[PDB]
RNA sequence: UAGCUAGUAGGUGGGGUAACGGCUCACCUAGGCGACGAUCCCUAGCUGGUCUGAGAGGAUGACCAGCCACACUGGAACUG
RNA sequence: ACCCGCAGAAGAAGCACCGGCUAACUCCGUGCCAGCAGCCACGGUAAUACGGAGGGUGCAAGCGUUAAUCGGAAUUACUGGGCGUAAAGCGCACGCAGGCGGUUUGUUAAGUCAGAUGUGAAAUCCCCGGGCUCAACCUGGGAACUGCAUCUGAUACUGGC
């Protein structure tokens, strides 16, 4: 039921006199593929354990975002740290145009068609966070109506 | 314009029943489709995302028997066309005369169908075409010439077609050896194993 | 001088003509004043082949425009068809 | 096949001169495990 | 210098939205008033009122629906440094329609959508979401 | 109706000859800023009636000299 | 970033300079070997590298790497230049495309022979 | 590359151009151009376009289309 | 051109690559030597990186290569960067040219926008079909040709009075 995927893995070192501990950072992301997305960032001495940790993290602290049928609702900019991301709604069946890491990120989310680009410098974790921020910002056609206290059709045209 | 040599190697590399042979005999009994090509068969490394897309693309190319440049051209054409891009790409891929013939049941394999098309046997609209990449329009009647009606391989192909899956967008006749194109090929009729989106993403 | 002349504006083995009004001395396939139609030398029996705007041609000759022999012949056949 | 004598116009001893130029350098092993050993990315990389 | 009044107003509005202010007071203009009216019509704000004879002050009442600010992003595209003029068909659609653009239309200042409906272009003042 | 153009006098030192500048509003193709752009022209004037720094209405006409190709129709501002 | 600034002096684009100045925007070039020699590479490495100072078509005395093992290259011989740079040697921005002109291909190489001018054998 | 230029810029009259004209001569005036880059130098066919690019743009301008220029270099006029 | 008859796979496949990027990995000399390489440097006696052999991968009558140009470079950022510490605030003020300009009314229509006219040679690029046996190609229509100009208007703004 839940789509789950590893994005990035780092060899991260806690240097000590007794010898530098070579530890593994794991970055995963889960989601049902219908709306909700949740990223998880787990680090451990081992790799599979780390990945499991990451998965667990992803499992809770999950962001619920509504989707325009099977695509993005509105041209949204998701910003985090140094990695600024522009994300655009794309036409029917054109595919997830996003990245090597970001494509995977959006795959779990459930967006079929997207036109997305990260700018400047892009760390995987950072980029995922940016995406998530963008998603959070992203609002449904009825939410905006509610905010306005208005009709959806009227808002549309 | 075409690959020549070991053809089930391709699908072994993929790891899926790709229908790259006629298949009266089972695909697992004749070749070890479960295993990768060569020495490093039992080895199954963790495959990259780009890598998987590439593999999918290759699978698609294998399916039809289309080399890279031609495939690129097809993709471009699809992009040019209105609507679902992947679907459009699928449509003309199918629309290839040889592939249409294969679907009908006049060549038991896609390569075989291509060969038949080449060897002056397939006669669309009363004109025999050497070219396999002829895009077939709806409401077109393709006939097999009386010179080609002597062959038993065609009969075998027909039998295989009868045995296997039946397409809805095409009508095939056994004793008459006539085909009819009803509508443009769609994603609904074809199997869900194809990942057109991935290929599209790759071609950027 | 002003001439109603046809130019071979087609490919190798697949020829195509276009009946234009142009200066005589200048290049055949280069520049023109006004195009009035076209001509298919293959001339398929199923669907047309030859197409011109006769009124414009008539107007041009009224104000003194020469007609090429082939063009004249084509015009004559069009008239016959009519 | 020439070697471009870093020393140049060699006047006295050729052997000694050569031994005192890049061709006969002090070459040091980049060993693993110990001191001057750590590599961020290996020969084949992390999987 | 007090160069752009509209921009200043927009900034004030943004600040209010951020700091959860119920009412924002600012120096007033006729065009400003029109803009405010347009905004009200669109549904972003509660009510606007201008008061002052020698020194006119526009008061704007803001909405915070379900514990969050309604006017999320509000930014000028046309500027005193660089003015952007758009044609009828060249008019933008801000956030796929779910969001609007303030346009200086020759038949009264209004929404981009409204301008499109009319068949008239002009200067695209601000982008409101 | 024929085209008319308006500008201000740069100098009127030369005998029966005026230099007028049109401060045209140019839209920049790259950036989008509207620049007041100088269009410095040599204009023919009758009787040398105008003065230095004066707004005049001019029309497009035949070449009179090497650079001259305008004649004024009416003077819009006279006061200095 | 100010538009007015841009207006009166525009964006001075980063001047694209060629990595291979002696080539003069040409795929290959012909040169007679003024000197044929071998010299040590950069400090991460330790070897002896096949190189040639060549007097060029346009009179441009440049050093060029000689790819492959075992060469017929001698002083006063006409060679052809690839514009491929080698980070091991300073000044070396050129390969010598083997199998061309006076020079011949590398002996007994079987795979990746298209770069070293070795012929198709009967095996 | 910060000053450029005396037929130089404009007038009046003459000579001429197919025709307007410093296009040219006589004479007077002291101008005109320019940091919205005149001037000087280096490179360059320009353009319709072509490639690239999401788009904007960036590069480039073989072919095909048009204009110009040049015919050994330099000129120069006769003819039509 | 194209079409009819004949035999037979007969005469038409190979280069580039397989360390990671970058799809694909093992064994034999070799040993910081020879060599590799677009970059991070492989090579120091077990090389998934050299060189060969076997097994691949991807192209395909090619394929590399260097070159050239654009992209990715949001590495000149109009779109779409910045500037405390990373490169980047004139040492600081006054100040003309220019750039930017508060509010109310009238009002020009300059600017701009709208609309209409002329129009933007063609071919192509682009859309629908058409002819080739389909493609490349030729082209028919249509669209575009983002313009430039005239006139008729619009008065919300920008500037001018
Ligand atoms: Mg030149
Ligand atoms: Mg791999
Ligand atoms: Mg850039
Ligand atoms: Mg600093
Ligand atoms: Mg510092």
């Amino acid at each position: 039921e839940l789509q789950e995927k590893l994005i990035a893995v780092n060899r991260v070192s806690k240097t000590v006199k007794g010898g530098r501990i070579f530890s593994f950072t794991a970055l995963t992301v889960v989601g049902d593929g219908n709306g909700r997305v949740g990223f998880g960032y787990g680090k451990a001495r081992e790799v599979p354990a780390a990945i499991q940790k990451a998965m667990e993290k992803a499992r809770r602290n999950m962001i619920n975002v509504a989707l325009n049928n099977g695509t993005l609702q509105h041209p949204v900019k998701g910003v985090h740290t140094g990695s600024r991301v522009f994300m655009q709604p794309a036409s029917e069946g054109t595919g997830i145009i996003a990245g090597g890491a970001m494509r995977a990120v959006l795959e779990v989310a459930g967006v079929h068609n997207v036109l997305a680009k990260a700018y400047g410098s892009t760390n995987p974790i950072n980029v995922v966070r940016a995406t998530i921020d963008g998603l959070e910002n992203m609002n449904s056609p009825e939410m905006v109506a509610a905010k306005r206290g208005k009709s959806v059709e009227e808002i549309l045209g | 314009a075409r690959y020549l040599g070991p053809k089930l190697k391709l699908s072994r590399r993929e790891g899926t029943d790709l229908f790259l042979k006629s298949g009266v005999r089972a695909i697992d009994t004749k070749c070890k489709i479960e295993q990768a090509p060569g020495q490093h068969g039992a080895r199954k490394p963790r495959l990259s995302d780009y890598g998987v897309q590439l593999r999918e693309k290759q699978k698609v190319r294998r399916i039809y028997g289309v080399l890279e440049r031609q495939f690129r051209n097809y993709y471009k054409e699809a992009a040019r066309l209105k609507g679902n891009t992947g679907e459009n790409l699928l449509a003309l891929l199918e629309g290839r005369l040889d592939n249409v013939v294969y679907r009908m049941g006049f060549g038991a394999t896609r390569a075989e169908a291509r060969q038949l098309v080449s060897h002056k046997a397939i006669m669309v609209n009363g004109r025999v075409v050497n070219i396999a990449s002829y895009q077939v329009s709806p409401n077109d009647v393709v006939s097999i010439r009386e010179k080609a009606k002597k062959q038993s391989r065609v009969k075998a192909a027909l039998e295989l077609a009868e045995q296997r899956e039946k397409p809805t967008w095409l009508e095939v006749d056994a004793g008459k050896m006539e085909g009819t194109f009803k509508r443009k090929p769609e994603r609904s009729d074809l199997s869900a194993d194809i990942n057109e989106h991935l290929i599209v993403e790759l071609y950027s | 001088m002003v001439t109603i002349r046809l130019a071979r504006h087609g490919a190798k083995k697949r020829p195509f003509y276009q009946v234009v009004v142009a200066d005589s001395r200048n290049a055949r396939n280069g520049r023109f004043i006004e195009r009035v139609g076209f001509f298919n030398p293959i001339a398929s029996e199923k669907e047309e082949g030859t197409r011109l705007d006769l009124d414009r041609i008539a107007h041009w000759v009224g104000q003194g425009a020469t007609i090429s022999d082939r063009v004249a012949a084509l015009i004559k056949e069009v008239n016959k068809a009519a | 096949s020439r070697y471009q004598h870093t020393k140049g116009q060699i006047k006295d001893n050729a052997i000694e001169a050569l031994l005192h130029d890049p061709l006969f350098r002090q070459r040091v092993e980049k060993n693993k495990k110990g001191k001057g050993s750590y590599m961020r990315k290996g020969k084949h990389g992390n999987r | 210098s007090m160069q752009d009044p509209i921009a200043d107003m927009l900034t004030r509005i943004r600040n209010g939205q951020a700091a959860n202010k119920a009412a924002v007071t600012m120096p007033s203009s006729k065009l400003k008033v029109a803009i405010a009216n347009v905004l009200k019509e669109e549904g972003f704000i509660e009510d606007f009122k201008v008061e002052g004879d020698t020194k006119p002050e526009l008061e704007l009442t803001l909405k915070y629906f379900q514990g969050k600010a309604v006017v999320e992003s509000i930014q000028r595209v046309s500027r005193p440094g660089l003015r952007i003029y758009k044609r009828k068909d060249e008019l933008p659609k801000v956030m796929a329609g779910l969001g609007i653009a303030v346009v200086s239309t020759s038949k009264g200042v209004m929404t981009d959508r409204a301008a499109r409906q009319a068949g008239l272009g002009g200067e695209i003042i601000c982008y409101v979401a | 109706k024929i085209r008319t153009l308006q500008g201000r006098v740069v100098s009127d030192k030369m005998e029966k000859s005026i230099v007028v500048a049109i401060e045209r509003f140019v839209k920049h193709p790259i950036y989008g800023k509207f620049i007041k752009r100088t269009t410095k022209l040599h204009v023919h004037d009758e009787n040398n009636e105008c003065g230095i720094g004066d707004v005049v209405e001019i029309r497009e006409c035949r070449p009179l000299s090497k650079t001259k190709s305008w004649t004024l129709v009416r003077v819009v501002e006279k006061a200095v | 970033a100010t538009v007015n600034q841009l207006v009166r002096k525009p964006r001075a684009r980063k001047v694209a300079k060629s990595n291979v100045p002696a080539l003069e925007a040409c795929p290959q070039k012909r040169g007679v070997c003024t000197r044929v020699y071998t010299t040590t590479p950069k400090k991460p490495n330790s070897a002896l590298r096949k190189v040639c100072r060549v007097r060029l078509t346009n009179g441009f005395e440049v050093t060029s790497y000689i790819g492959g093992e075992g060469h017929n290259l001698q002083e006063h011989s006409v060679i052809l230049i690839r514009g491929g740079r080698v980070k091991d040697l300073p000044g070396v921005r050129y390969h010598t495309v083997r199998g061309a002109l006076d020079c011949s291909g590398v002996k007994d190489r079987k795979q990746a022979r298209s770069k070293y001018g070795v012929k198709r054998p009967k095996a």
